[PDB]
């Protein structure tokens, strides 16, 4: 069960009686869109000093383990042990990262963890590109907007921050208005609310800044070329829902209609999506993913994929569009039969697993902006509610005929110009 | 010598007017789908000579 007490700061706890261990953490609602062009990678900055070596020393020397998390929306942090000594996890919160910050920001310890995140953004930048073409596919889908800074900051202007900047912003957004206090594990939740009324924990006043401007989606590309890669990485994606939306579970089945692929596992090639039936001839991917990805102001739907076929890619792109124009026509009801057991598997593992700081997070992440979480079971319900009309009505609104977003690199010089793939969003024959 | 002088003159203006706006209305529909690469921006930053 979760149960949510505004007395205080906002304390969630789910119990779980099975598990053997226990965390607890705090997540704030400000994230790598609080922050511009100028201090971006902040975050990030301050993730890396909550993970530092001499904090997470003092921690580990206690038993326990600390876990940051940087993202549009939240910033997590949470520390995990044993069940008996969650009041501990408690304390060492209060002590380092709330109660004082002059410790952590002395200037050997921000010149090292400067260092060490310049080298970590420097080797995402070259040699990861599945993740750094969906960041910037994000980058270029909200442009001008707050939604569009990537979360672990620019070479350029992660050189430019000195600790001024970070004692600003953790003045300006770690607020008690803005926080929720979150327990997973082996608690419970009166125990929990007792621990923290015994102590202050208070975090500040309040009043964090209000954003001027709304992010807002724009069909737009950019092309990253490098021929001296082997493959190409392509993502695409159309403007999607954001949280609290109704039509939120019927955009992660639609996305779970078409799945996942990869070539090279013997079963991935046996499945019921008819899109492999295209595929297959030719070798024209090596894998694929589909996303529904849901932010508090929009969200993204599309794909993402990785080849070989260095002279087949329109080919790819044109047969995955023809594959989601299906879904508004013709779309036949064992498809949707299929997704929904596909899909309560997928929530399930998702909401269920072993390791409890998932849960931490997603409880945290899911309090601060529906107020309440949803239960396992009330979920299913709905999901068992869908209907063809449904999926219909959705895609009619959110992919026929709408403006994309897409990012690239490697040897994309197959990839078609703009215009072109814009205009397969559209049968033209019905 | 010319039989057909009016009605040679009168299928002129329906002519004319109609391929001047088909004239007209193709030079908007030519930008609206050269407007991606009319606008389009290049930056060059030189790679390492480290490879
Ligand atoms: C020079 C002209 C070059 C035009 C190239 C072009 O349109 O290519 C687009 C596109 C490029 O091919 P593709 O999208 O990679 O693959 C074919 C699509 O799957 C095709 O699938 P689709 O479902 O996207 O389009 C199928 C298309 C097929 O059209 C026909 O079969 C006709 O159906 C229609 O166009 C039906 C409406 C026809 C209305 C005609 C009005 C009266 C004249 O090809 C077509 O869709 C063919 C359209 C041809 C229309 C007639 C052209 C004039 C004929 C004389």
């Amino acid at each position: 069960e979760v149960t949510q007490l505004s007395n205080g700061i906002v304390v969630a706890t789910e119990h779980n009686p099975s598990a053997h261990t226990a965390s607890v953490g705090v997540v704030f609602g400000s994230g790598a869109a609080n922050e511009n062009p100028y201090n971006n990678g902040v975050s990030n900055l301050w993730k890396n000093i909550f993970l530092s070596k001499e904090n997470s020393a003092v921690a580990a020397k206690e038993g326990l383990a600390l876990s940051s998390n940087i993202s549009r929306d939240f910033q997590s942090y949470i520390v995990s042990s044993l069940p008996g000594s969650t009041d501990k996890s408690l304390d060492f919160l209060n002590q380092s990262f709330i109660q004082q910050k002059a410790n952590l920001l002395s200037s050997s310890n921000f010149e090292a963890t400067k260092k060490s995140v310049l080298k970590q953004v420097q080797d995402f930048e070259e040699n990861d590109h599945p993740n750094r073409v969906l960041e910037h596919l994000h980058s270029t889908a909200f442009q001008n907007t707050p939604l569009s800074l990537p979360t672990r900051g620019t070479l350029e202007s992660l050189e430019n921050l000195v600790v001024a900047d970070l004692e600003s912003f953790a003045n300006n957004h770690f607020l008690n208005s803005n926080a929720v206090v979150v327990g997973t594990g082996n608690i419970k939740h009166e125990d929990l609310v007792n621990s923290i009324e015994s102590k202050n924990l208070s975090l500040q006043t309040g009043t964090k800044p209000v954003l001027k401007k709304k992010a807002a989606f724009l069909g737009s590309e950019v092309r990253l070329r490098d021929d001296t890669l082997p493959k190409a990485w392509i993502s695409l994606a159309v403007e999607g829902e954001p949280v609290n939306s109704p039509n939120y579970f019927v955009a992660k089945l639609a996305a779970q209609i078409f799945g996942s692929y990869n070539a090279f596992e013997p079963a991935s090639r046996l499945q019921g999506i008819k899109l492999l039936d295209n595929i297959q001839e030719y070798q024209l991917c090596d894998n694929f993913n589909h996303f529904s990805l849901s932010y508090k102001d929009s969200g993204l739907w599309g794909f993402s994929t990785a080849t070989r076929n260095v002279t087949m890619i329109d080919d790819l792109i044109h047969f995955t569009l023809k594959q989601w124009n299906r879904l508004t026509i013709s779309v036949t009801d064992t498809e949707v039969e299929r997704a929904k057991s596909l899909l309560k598997l997928q929530l399930g593992q998702l909401y269920e697993s072993g390791n409890p700081v998932n849960d931490a997070n997603l409880l945290g992440a899911e309090v601060l902006i529906k107020g309440s979480k949803l239960s396992l079971g009330e979920a299913f319900k709905k999901i068992d509610a869908i209907t063809v009309k449904d999926v219909k009505a959705w895609a009619g609104k959110r992919l026929w005929d709408q403006d994309i977003a897409i990012a690239g690199t490697g040897q994309i010089e197959g990839l078609l110009d703009y215009m072109r793939i814009r205009s397969d969003m559209s049968m033209m024959r019905w | 010598a010319e039989p057909e002088h009016d009605e040679r003159k009168r299928l002129g203006l329906k002519t004319v007017i109609i391929l001047s706006s088909l004239y007209l209305l193709s030079i908007w529909v030519k930008k609206f789908k050269w407007a991606g690469i009319k606008t389009r921006k290049f930056v060059f930053n030189p790679p390492k000579p480290r490879k």
